[PDB]
RNA sequence: GAAACUGCGAAUGGCUCAUUAAAUCAGUUAUAGUUUGUUUGAUGGUAUACUCGGAUAACCGUAGUAAUUCUAGAGCUAAUACGUGCAACAAACCCCGACUUCUGGGAGGGGCGCAUUUAUUAGAUGAUGAUUCAUGAUAACUCGACGGAUCGCACGGCCGCCGGCGACGCAUCAUUCAAAUUUCUGCCCUAUCAACUUUCGAUGGUAGGAUAGGGGCCUACCAUGGUGGUGACGGGUGACGGAGAAUUAGGGUUCGAUUCCGGAGAGGGAGCCUGAGAAACGGCUAC
């Protein structure tokens, strides 16, 4: 059985081949979520501690959560919930589909697993490097909270620390910076003063309307009154 | 009296239990018993406005309202709870032999306690809001055979 | 059907757009608006078939998104607009405005009107009722909804609407002896007095009209509108004058015509 | 699932209607809420025609009640249901429904009537206010003699099953006693 | 600017005529018995702010499976997605009510946006042929998906504050686009079809439930009704209805699957999700 073991903290993954009969009864009975020590599946592992987050069959069906069995179950699906994705399929579509228990067994193809706790040793192409972030905050309140920064603090400078620079195909410089969102801009201001204003003149001309109104009211009132004092 | 049901039977929107009681006030008001002209210049029955009785399908002390067809008839059948079939005969005419047929059209009709009718009688009757199954009309005046 | 129509079979298009038979499978679907589907006159029908500045549907969606058209003072982009009896259409690059009339065979005529005719409309009252917070409201046949009206203004009365200004600048009551206009059936576009109305509880009310030359029709009132106080309208109208022609007098029209 | 058509049903005549077309949604019914007096409270969202809103009562223990004589309102514990017009069944499974008669707390009817009237069941504006309401006050000893028990007879008027809500008014005079002779011959 | 998230659409159109004989459908009514994305018009006040939080796609790279817009795990990052949260301020009105010198005054406290539900009350002698109507007031009620944390262009006026033209979005009413239900009258042949319907809804009544809303539509109880030689009920139709078509001195006979209107179906049934709108089938679930 396959084990495809991910390391969050620097962002590596890699693909372990157990074959053995006692390392791989270490994780049988198991289930989704449940973690599993590295020293139990061999030699290397010691002091790692693994969490199960799933696995696929020998049919390429994935384990779902819940379940509560090792076999193979057909259930009503919802899509972009785990085990269906619906790509393509339209608002409010169901389908059943064939998903495995949350349960190990001996019947699946591959283990995805998760490194949560670093070992003593270091693992191969997995703990011995660090894969960068591809991008940074873009929201300007994450920003702030990213570079510790403060109230009247200006995030734009600190936007300017993690452009990306590479050279075009034709050879000239390219940088790349995200546009913040969430900031405060002088048309932000101006746009909700705005709406203010709107606010203001709705209910003058509500004012307005209604005074005129009663006016020639009573205006009318006081005609019918002259009728009366004929 | 009226009170015949497993319910209590009241109009609606019409407060029995009133402290502020009051005879000269409009209909509904003061507990005075709810009523009304239902147009069409079809007088109200004083039965009605002196009734104890309780009709949630009267036209005139009810909830109902006549609207559509004003249809006339004879009283073919009264047999049933404050419902009657109303028989219409009229005359078709056959195109090819440029003669007329007798026909009849049965119209259920839902009768309210202000007339009291018998088999044979002619009556106005109005189209109302679907009542039951069968039933989209009320009567609205009972003119006896004599 | 399972919903709403977005198709017009150009078969089944009103007959008073002058639809050719053979143009196509289809004709243009008038948008909801303030005027009936089956009593106005949409946009791109006024633009292409009838004023001729467009010679395709793309031309007049061409034109429309240019901004260059304006519904009683209002830029409409929506080809399919339903424009409507009594309608300003006005295109403030050549300078021409149209009201939209009825000619006295039923079908839409836009009518030149001045620059300061332009700046009002008519609208006839559908009804008078309290809305929320108990304040009194107005309500047309054209979609309008005018707070705050004169209380002597009644259900289907006619008022003055400027256009500039979104106010009634006067009104006229629904009385017997006010020209006006039949706007429905067969005495679309026919114009005359009111001579008597004739009541019948609880179906339509029918309204007794003779126009300028002693000819008398009759109509219900829902196809009624009033276009003057008294026997002055208060809009230019059309060439016929309101003035519906019998066939006859129409061929000795031909006949004088031909001859000059 | 439960429709609302006229297709299934025989004619006027007797005769047997066939069906010309399968049941359309715009005719649908749905299962009753059937709700419960329970101190459990639930009300659930039902989306409707139009994307409209009906709440659905499953469990209610609390309803806003209405002594129309007084004029007053107030939001009182549902006790017990005592009697139901269409079927005792609903009584001995304690299902609200409108026009069901039901036991409701007098505790904040009290009150209130302490509060306004001065009478139980500091200032010269406070007393001669209070004096000015106790000229004419009547009572009607009936709901006198259930105020002793502190549960006054009330008909729920609100669809529980509908509005999510058990709302009613506190019976008074001939409602009164009709509804107390059906209770004593029960 | 690809991709992707979000939004909208895919309920139209096209096709067919199997079922269906007062049923569809036609003309003619009605909603005072309802829903209605959208358009058009009007309306919107009492609930860190110089602007909140956590995710996720695309991307990236570990995969599984014979396989499918079959599918799992890991690393990122957006909003008009999702979730929260100040919501520019106010009068009026209602209740309680310390004190006051008092048939009153009155501090203070509570309620009070819009929507929802119930109840009381006004609506006279604003509206309709007609409404306990529109609508107002009051007492409360609701664990309210409401009451803008959005975007573009221009960017000026006063000494930081104000400021235009738009776009998108929320809610209410009206309008428009419509549907649903519904009134009357009208259909071929057959009596070698004369009685039919009603346990288990048949006809009506009461109270509910359900529905967008009327209604035996359903439930409980009650009554015994309802249709029928003016042909009920049943059977046949190589029967979808109509506009129409052929032939016609007149009268008539026969046809009307097919392009316009209405209906119905998507192998046969049934059931649904989403959605304003579908019992959808170039959507799903089951037999
Ligand atoms: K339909
Ligand atoms: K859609
Ligand atoms: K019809
Ligand atoms: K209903
Ligand atoms: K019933
Ligand atoms: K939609
Ligand atoms: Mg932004
Ligand atoms: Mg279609
Ligand atoms: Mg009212
Ligand atoms: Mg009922
Ligand atoms: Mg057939
Ligand atoms: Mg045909
Ligand atoms: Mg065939
Ligand atoms: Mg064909
Ligand atoms: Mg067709
Ligand atoms: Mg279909
Ligand atoms: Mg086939
Ligand atoms: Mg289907
Ligand atoms: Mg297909
Ligand atoms: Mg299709």
């Amino acid at each position: 059985m396959k084990l495809n073991i991910a390391n969050p903290t620097t962002g590596c993954q890699k693909k372990v081949e157990i074959d053995d009969d006692q390392k791989l009864r270490n994780l049988y009975d198991k289930r989704i979520s449940q973690e599993v020590v590295g020293d139990l599946l061999g030699e290397e592992f010691k002091g790692y501690i693994f969490k199960i987050m799933g696995g696929c069959d020998k049919q390429g069906f994935p384990m779902k959560q819940g379940v509560l069995t090792s076999g193979r179950v057909r259930l009503l699906l919802h899509r972009g919930t785990p085990c269906f994705r619906g790509f393509g399929r339209r608002n409010g579509e169901r389908r059943r589909k064939s998903v495995r228990g949350c349960i190990v067994s001996q019947d699946l193809s591959v283990i995805n697993l998760v490194i949560v706790k670093k070992g003593e040793n270091d693992l191969p192409g997995l703990t011995d490097t660090e894969k960068p972030r591809m991008r940074g905050p873009k929201r300007a309140s994450k920003i702030k909270k990213l570079f510790n920064l403060g109230k009247d603090d200006d995030v734009r400078s600190y936007v300017n620390t993690y452009r990306r620079t590479f050279l075009n195909k034709k050879g000239k410089k390219v940088s790349k910076a995200p546009k913040i969102q969430r900031l405060v801009t002088p048309l932000t201001l101006q746009r909700k003063r705005a709406r203010i204003a709107d606010k203001k003149k709705r209910i003058a001309k509500k004012k307005s309307e209604a005074a005129e109104y009663q006016k020639l009211l009573a205006q009318r009132l006081k005609e019918q009154r002259d009728r009366r004092s004929e | 009296a009226e009170q015949t049901e497993k319910s209590f039977l009241k109009q609606p929107k019409v407060f029995l239990s009133t402290k502020k009681a009051d005879k000269a006030k409009r209909p509904g008001k003061a507990g005075n018993r709810f009523w009304k002209s239902v147009g069409l210049g079809f007088k109200t029955p004083r039965e009605a406005i002196d009734g104890t009785y309780i009709d949630k399908k009267c036209p005139f002390t009810g909830t109902v309202a006549i609207r559509g067809r004003i249809i006339a008839g004879t009283c073919h059948s009264a047999k049933m709870n404050r419902t009657i079939i109303v028989r219409r005969n009229y005359l078709h005419f056959v195109k090819k032999y440029q003669r007329y047929e007798k026909r009849h059209s049965n119209i259920p009709a839902h009768i309210s306690p202000c007339f009291r009718v018998k088999e044979g009688d002619h009556v106005i009757i109005g189209q109302c809001r679907p009542l039951s199954k069968t039933v989209r009309f009320n009567v609205l005046k009972v003119v006896p055979a004599g | 059907a399972r919903g709403l129509k977005k198709h017009l079979k150009r078969l089944n298009a009103p007959s008073h757009w002058m639809l050719d038979k053979l143009g196509g499978a289809f004709a243009p679907k008038p948008s909801s608006g303030p005027h009936k589907a089956r009593e106005c006159l949409p946009l791109i029908l006024i633009l292409r078939n009838r004023l001729k500045y467009a010679l395709t549907y793309r031309e007049v969606q061409s034109i429309l998104m240019q901004r260059h058209i304006m519904v009683d003072g209002k830029v409409r982009t929506d080809k399919t607009y339903p424009a409507g009896f009594m309608d300003i259409i006005s295109i403030p690059k050549t300078g021409e405005n149209y009201r939209l009339l009825y000619d006295t065979k039923g079908r839409f005529r836009l009518h030149s009107v001045r620059d300061e005719d332009a700046k009002f409309k008519l609208c006839k009252v559908r009804s008078v009722q309290f809305g929320q917070k108990g304040i009194p409201y107005l309500n047309t046949y054209d979609g309008r909804t005018i707070r705050y009206p004169d209380p002597l203004i009644k259900a289907n009365d006619t008022i003055k609407l400027d256009l500039e200004t979104n106010k009634i600048v006067d009104f006229i009551k629904f009385d017997v002896g006010n020209v006006v206009m039949v706007t429905g059936g067969r005495n679309t576009g026919r114009v005359g007095v009111i001579k008597n109305r004739e009541k019948h509880k609880g179906t339509f009310e029918t309204i007794h009209v003779e126009d300028a030359q002693g000819h008398q029709f009759a109509t219900r009132l829902g196809n009624v509108f009033t276009i003057g106080k008294g026997t002055k309208p208060w809009v230019s109208l059309p060439k016929g004058k309101g003035i519906k022609l019998t066939i006859i007098e129409e061929q000795r029209k031909r006949d004088a015509a031909a001859q000059a | 699932g439960i429709s609302r058509d006229s297709m299934h049903k025989r004619r006027a005549t007797g005769g047997k209607q066939k069906a010309w077309r399968k049941k359309r949604k715009y005719e649908l019914g749905r299962q009753p809420a059937n709700t419960k007096l329970s101190s459990n409270k639930t009300v659930r969202r039902v989306r409707v025609r139009g994307g409209n809103v009906k709440w659905r009562a499953l469990r209610l223990d609390t309803g806003n009640f209405s002594w129309g004589s007084e004029a007053v309102t107030r939001k009182t514990r549902l006790l017990d249901v005592v009697y139901n017009s269409s079927n005792n069944e609903l009584v001995r499974t304690q299902t609200l429904v409108k026009n069901a008669i039901v036991q409701v707390d007098a505790a904040p009817f009290k009150q209130w009537y302490l509060t306004h009237y001065g009478v139980e069941i500091k200032s010269n504006n406070v007393q001669r206010k209070l004096e000015k309401r106790q000229q004419g006050r009547t009572l009607d000893s009936h709901i006198e003699e259930q105020f002793s028990g502190g549960r006054l007879l009330a008909c729920i008027s609100s669809r529980p099953g509908q509005c999510g809500r058990a709302d009613g008014y506190i019976l008074e005079g001939k409602e009164l006693e009709f509804y107390m002779r059906k209770l004593q011959k029960k």
